[PDB]
């Protein structure tokens, strides 16, 4: 007393059950590491402006 | 007696005129002196936005589970 099954296995991706621990922290991952520290600020312009050789503006 | 005040100033214009060009100096020869400790000496912190180099964009990576169990 089995089953034809014509067309519908192998397909249909489903769930199973919830049997050991989720592997969380996986393989190694060792760190990100840190990132570097941005600016925001406030955009004002030139001090006194371009301040190349001799260049007052 | 009539030519100064006809024509020019003494000690209220060409003075206070030094001591007001030389505050636009201060200002000047010593942001000259920040970069020279900042562009040269960043260094090998990269922390400032002006060493900063492209590497890698990690948008591109996928992450479905790929038909090889180990990979």
């Amino acid at each position: 007393g089995w089953v034809r099954p014509d067309l519908g296995d192998l397909s249909k991706v489903t769930k199973v059950k919830t049997d050991r621990p989720l592997p969380e922290n996986p393989y190694h991952s060792r760190a990100r590491p840190e990132p570097n520290p941005e600016v925001e600020g406030d955009l004002k312009p030139a001090r006194h402006g371009s301040r190349l050789f001799f260049w007052t503006m | 007696r009539w030519i100064a005040r006809t024509f020019f100033d003494g000690p209220e214009k060409n003075y206070e005129r030094t001591m007001a060009i030389l505050q636009i100096e201060a200002e000047k020869a010593e942001l000259r002196l920040k970069e020279l400790e900042v562009r040269r000496l960043m260094r090998a912190r990269g922390d400032g936005p002006w060493f900063h180099y492209p590497t890698i964009d990690k948008e591109l990576i996928d992450h479905s589970p790929k038909a090889t169990p180990d990979n």
